[PDB]
């Protein structure tokens, strides 16, 4: 009868201290309450410290990194699936640890997506490389075998696994009831086919678990855990419209299948940027009348989020509005490291999560308190393996009814056994991980971070160096004071580069208020030059050089910093321009605007260090020697259409910062943004006499670069045009002036079988098709090991089909138009050619207009790709592991050297690839694009560029000239 | 520039020597910007999140 | 200082960013007759220190000192494969600088010859 | 060939012997303790004594 609550929209990242100010007093407990808690918790920990344990014990016992634990568990699973145990035993004793280290690691991981891959003669004296080789060198081969057998007991006892969901479900069978609920492995569908597979796995799991649910009422029936990201391939805020229409009926269908067995059905909680969208999906699903008369629907809520308490209110109001009983899971949160990194990368104004562990612990207890008061409509489920958390929630419940605890199979066993001995009316639900091998790696990674974490209760309780009393410190006693709530050694994203410089601000698209305001602000927002006008511009810049070069470096730097301030102040105007004139999607435009401002502040800071004071040289007494750097003269700045603001400004402000005057010639397609930028620099403090804009064709550009009075050229663009510029400069009889040229690349990526295919697929889609492949760093050539090639190719193709191509101003668009008709024609010609020459894996449907859709071709060999193709077109070569050298040679042969991606778990392989190549930017286990100023100094060599790298510490000096002043001071 | 002494015999690491305009390209021999010109930069970016 | 260690770049948690400096390839070193030892060795040891291999062409008037210097470098630890001496005219110098496989030129000498070298470099594809 | 010794005697002599024995199995520098600590890589257990001293004047313990 009460109102359906409005769409959830709590503030994303409020101040930790204000929250601590309310949580600290309210956490107070009377001495007899604390005494009961202390006793209960001490007893639970004593039981924990009494079997054959968990992952944590294994990691601790062999002092394993998370990577090493991961490799052994993966090897363990493959060995458990060998038909004859004696075969496995033979392998372990005779092969494992003797050699073939990388082969064993690669094969066992490939086994997870391609079972046939896993089924030689090991030469002695093999150098121990790979994760297993390095492990063997450290512990010895016998210990590694012993560690692998322990991983086998862990994999066999604590996971319910199969090649397909049918095999897992058959394996986890008990006319008995299952003593376990199912934590299903799947997450993050990359393709439509993945979303159907996960849907069908959940549906199958629900029938299996239903047929063995026993005859009791909830809450004494099994549950299943479900992830929204598994059920939809573009589960993201910007795709909300399609998500509400596509995902809801799927989530509803599964909830109905669950209701029919009167099961507990729980929607897991994922990343903070998906909170709002998930609550939207969950609310619309719950609203359906087909779910009346069933008390098992529910969701997880993450207490590590500042928004958790508000989520609880929202969920309660949802339950009251639809008159339902909900089972609600309270967890701390599984994605902490991801949230920190994302907020930093995205330049957010704060963290959505707490940054001190004790604050999460405080908020968990506060949320448990709140949830307990919402009984009996809400049935709270406290998922935790922390003995203090358990003891504290138990005390606050003042009874044992109307709620349960939860744990994962392989964790908290001794804790909850003991809890049940000391409190016979206590309920706890145990979940088993259930699913396919192809979903294991993603799940193992997330699981291992926790059992390995030093702050983790489970790890600490297994470390006998840590006294029982230390495990029982109250969270409030660790914080002490509100202002201490935030972690002192974790800067806010705006301070990531402090005190060197300020960071530009970004926007969280997953916060609807933030995204709506940005979309709103943005929505609310040129004659060529004659060759005579270009020559007059040079002459006028030549005149302004004298005064600009002698303007103090601090004054020049202040103008750049004011330009950064004005760019960020007027971001909506510039983003609108980038979208309309550049054809850029909202994320790409915003990112370019940030990069533009980052260039200003970075060159400003490097400018003060470099030009701010002279360097004193050592020397004899009675003499001074000082080295300074002076502007060269007039620089000509030539910029491309693909980053028409940031590269335009990067090149210009560098030249200006070094004390040169500048004549800037933007690309023909994008003069309006160039003109706005120039007016902004003038407004920021760049004198009209130091900076001129000249627009027009290559004829105008050539007029500038042929001028005898210019002191240097900075150019970003085509390789052919750079050489013609270089020839025009070299032809002059005057001074040899510097040419700084950044040119294209045929950028490759190498992925081996240890790489997670879903992740590679994400990174390949992004790197090749983001900005319609119109980035100099874009992936053009993927090399993938043959054992995982079919799966990797299918996943990239399936993911590429999910990209929305269309009008860049629409928020849902992933791929905007290419820059002009001539670009589209060259791309379409390359596409037609490749269709007759190479296997076509994907050819997407383009809208009418200046659009080219993502294409994927497989080449027989890399040599079939001879040109840089500046569009959304991926070329793939599959290779054999032993033929990596052929791959490296193929990459060397092009002559280019801009970016290179490397995807592998194996540090020795990564390092061997880095050692071999001469590429300017190497990206390991992430995408290959979006170089950040002052973080990834960006620029290539060979056919890709001259150096120095833009956005790095060697750039500014190239725009300047050295001067030594030597004074005989002996007369003094 | 040499003030009140001779104009010759630049000392390595004391008077980084080299000209501009028609006299040279830079960087100065015997000075701190020389070696970098003979080399190329390489950035290695590693997503370390899986390790912790 | 420059090549001994990588420079760590600031960045987000969960990511490492390192800047290194690597040799470019084969440098052609062309030296004048007026400082036939010191400028010869300055240019050569700079290129070598940066991690390049070197083909050195001394001035036609002063090869004996160049050969002694090159021999001394070999003895000091420069592998024979990293450093070669080629003696002769301007025509030999032009053969070296027109070669498509070289990664850079370090030159001390006449203005006219520098431009001819610069034009030959720019002419390559 | 190797000879294995068993500690043999009366309870009244055990404490004095246990004390001396325990100092070694507990010592951080002890090979036995280190080899049982998997944080210590095999190569570290194989450092040659001469490589740890390096120079005569470093023979004495500095602290
Ligand atoms: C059955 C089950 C289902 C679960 N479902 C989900 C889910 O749907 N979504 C989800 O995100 N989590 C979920 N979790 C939680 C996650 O898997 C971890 O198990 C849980 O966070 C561990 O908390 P704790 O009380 O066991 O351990 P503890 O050792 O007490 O607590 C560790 C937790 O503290 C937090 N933390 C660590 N360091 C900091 C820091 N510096 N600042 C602030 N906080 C910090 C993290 O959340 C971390 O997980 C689930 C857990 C279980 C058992
Ligand atoms: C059967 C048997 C009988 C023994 N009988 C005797 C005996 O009669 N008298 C006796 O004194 N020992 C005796 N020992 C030796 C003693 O009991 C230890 O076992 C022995 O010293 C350990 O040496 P290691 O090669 O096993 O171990 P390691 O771990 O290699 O060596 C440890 C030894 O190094 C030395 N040491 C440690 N720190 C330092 C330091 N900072 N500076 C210099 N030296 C250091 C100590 O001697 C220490 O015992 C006997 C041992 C055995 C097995």
């Amino acid at each position: 009868m009460p109102n359906i609550p409005p769409p959830f929209t709590a503030p994303y990242a409020p101040d930790d201290a204000e929250i601590a100010a309310r949580l600290l007093p309210a956490s107070h407990l009377s001495p007899p309450q604390e005494a009961r808690i202390h006793r209960t918790a001490t007893r639970l920990i004593e039981a924990i410290r009494k079997r054959l344990g968990g992952v944590e014990d294994m990691l601790r016992e062999f002092a394993l990194s998370t990577k090493e634990g991961l490799a052994l568990m993966v090897l363990a699973e493959a060995l458990l699936r060998v038909p004859d145990a004696r075969t496995a035993d033979q392998f372990i004793e005779d092969k494992l640890g003797e050699g073939d280290f990388i082969h064993h690691e690669t094969k066992s991981t490939a086994f997870l997506v391609n079972a046939s891959a896993w089924a030689r003669v090991i030469q002695p004296g093999e150098t121990p490389d790979g994760t297993i080789g390095r492990l063997v060198k450290r512990l010895g081969a016998p210990a590694v075998r012993t560690a692998t057998r322990q991983a086998m007991r862990l994999m066999g006892n604590h996971f319910v696994l199969g090649e397909t969901i049918e095999q897992a479900l058959e394996r986890g069978k008990p006319g008995q009831k299952t003593r376990y609920s199912f934590d299903m492995l799947g997450e993050g569908a990359r393709t439509a086919a993945d979303a159907r597979r996960y849907f069908d796995a959940y549906a199958s799991a629900i029938e299996t678990i239903g047929k063995a649910a026993g005859n009791h009422a909830l809450p004494d029936r099994p549950g299943i855990s479900v992830k929204l990201s598994a059920l939809h391939p573009r589960f993201e805020a910007i795709s909300r419209a399609r998500v509400m229409v596509e995902l809801v009926p799927q989530l509803l269908d599964l909830a109905q299948r669950a209701k029919a067995h009167d099961l507990n059905f729980t929607v897991d909680a994922e990343e903070a940027d998906r909170l709002e969208l998930s609550l939207d999906v969950i609310a619309a699903t719950l609203a359906d009348p087909s779910l009346k008369g069933w008390d098992g629907f529910g969701l997880a809520i993450q207490a590590y989020q500042k928004r958790a308490s508000a989520v609880i209110d929202y969920v309660d109001a949802l339950a009251r509005a639809h008159d339902r009983k909900l089972m609600v899971r309270l967890v701390k949160g599984a994605y902490w490291d991801t949230e920190i990194k994302r907020a930093q990368e995205r330049g957010l104004d704060g963290y959505p999560v707490f940054t001190r562990k004790a604050m999460t612990d405080l908020n968990y207890v506060a949320c448990a308190s709140k949830l307990l008061a919402l009984r009996p409509r809400i049935f709270p489920q406290f998922a935790t393996h922390n003995a203090l958390t358990v003891a504290t929630v138990l005390e606050m419940a003042e009874g044992s009814s109307g709620f349960e605890f939860q744990r994962l199979h392989g964790m908290g066993e001794a804790l909850y056994e003991q809890l049940a001995k000391d409190h016979a009316d206590i309920a706890y639900r145990t979940y088993a991980p259930v699913g396919s091998h192809r979903d294991l790696l993603a799940y193992l990674v997330r699981r291992l971070l926790e059992n390995g974490a030093n702050s983790s209760f489970v790890a600490q309780a297994a470390d006998y160096r840590v006294p029982v009393p230390a495990l029982l410190q109250r969270p409030a006693d660790a914080i002490v004071r509100p202002q201490a709530a935030a972690h002192p050694r974790i800067p806010l994203p705006c301070d990531l580069f402090a005190p060197e410089r300020r960071n530009s601000r970004g926007v969280e698209f997953g916060a609807r208020t933030a995204l709506d305001q940005l979309l709103t602000d943005v929505k609310a927002e040129i004659a060529d030059a004659t060759p005579d006008q270009a020559h007059a511009a040079v002459a006028a810049a030549r005149a302004g050089f004298a005064g600009w070069s002698r303007t103090p470096a601090g004054i020049r730097a202040a103008a750049l910093e004011q330009a950064a301030h004005l760019l960020e102040s007027r971001s909506a105007h510039f983003i609108a321009l980038l979208q309309r004139e550049g054809g850029k999607t909202l994320d790409d435009a915003l990112s370019e605007l940030r990069e533009a401002a980052d260039f200003c502040r970075y060159y400003a800071a490097q400018g003060r260090k470099l030009f701010g004071s002279e360097t004193a040289m050592p020397g004899p007494t009675g003499e001074s020697n000082a080295l300074t750097m002076r502007g060269r003269g007039v620089f000509v700045a030539i910029s491309p259409w693909n980053f028409p603001l940031a590269i335009f400004l990067g090149q210009v402000t560098a030249a200006l910062m070094a004390g040169n005057s500048v004549v800037a010639k933007p690309a023909e397609q994008t003069p309006r943004i160039a003109r706005e930028a120039v007016a902004l620099l003038h407004e920021a403090g760049i004198p009209k006499s130091a900076l001129y804009l000249v627009t027009g064709d290559g004829r105008i550009g050539a007029a500038l670069t042929a001028h005898p009075d210019i002191a240097g050229v900075v150019f970003t663009g085509s390789t052919e045009v750079a050489r013609s510029i270089n020839r025009a400069l070299a032809a002059k009889d005057g001074p040899i002036v510097p040419l700084i040229a950044e040119t294209g690349g045929i950028n490759a990526m190498i992925a081996d079988a240890t790489a997670l295919p879903e992740q590679v697929a994400d990174w390949v889609v992004t790197s090749a098709f983001r900005s319609a492949g119109q980035r100099c760093s874009a992936l053009r050539l993927l090399f993938v090991q043959e054992d995982v090639a079919d799966r990797m190719i299918e996943m990239v193709a399936g993911a590429a089909r999910e990209l929305k191509i269309g009008d860049p101003s629409d928020v849902a668009t992933h791929v905007g138009p290419v820059i002009d008709v001539e670009a589209k024609q060259r791309l379409d010609a390359h596409i037609a050619r490749m269709k007759t020459e190479a296997r076509l894996h994907f050819a997407g449907p383009a809208p009418e207009g200046c659009f080219v859709a993502p294409h994927i071709f497989e080449l027989t060999e890399a040599g079939q790709l001879t040109e840089e193709v500046f569009g959304p077109i991926l070329h793939v070569v599959r290779y054999r592991p032993e033929n990596l050298e052929r791959v490296l040679r193929a990459i060397e042969r092009t002559g280019y050297g801009l970016t290179l991606g490397v995807h592998s778990r194996i540090d020795d392989s990564i390092e061997a690839i880095i050692d071999r190549v001469q590429v300017g930017n190497i990206y390991v286990n992430r995408n290959m694009i979006g170089a950040v100023v002052g973080v990834q100094p960006f620029g290539g060599n060979g056919l890709s560029g001259t150096g120095p790298k833009a956005g790095g510490p060697h750039y500014l000096a190239r725009f300047a000239t050295e001067q030594t002043v030597t004074i005989n001071t002996a007369a003094a | 520039i040499y003030v009140n002494r001779n104009m010759i015999g630049a000392v390595v690491g004391v008077q980084p020597f080299g000209g501009n305009g028609l006299s040279g390209t830079g960087p100065k021999a015997g000075g701190p910007h020389y070696l970098a010109r003979f080399a190329t930069e390489q950035t290695v970016t590693i997503n370390t999140a899986a390790a912790g």
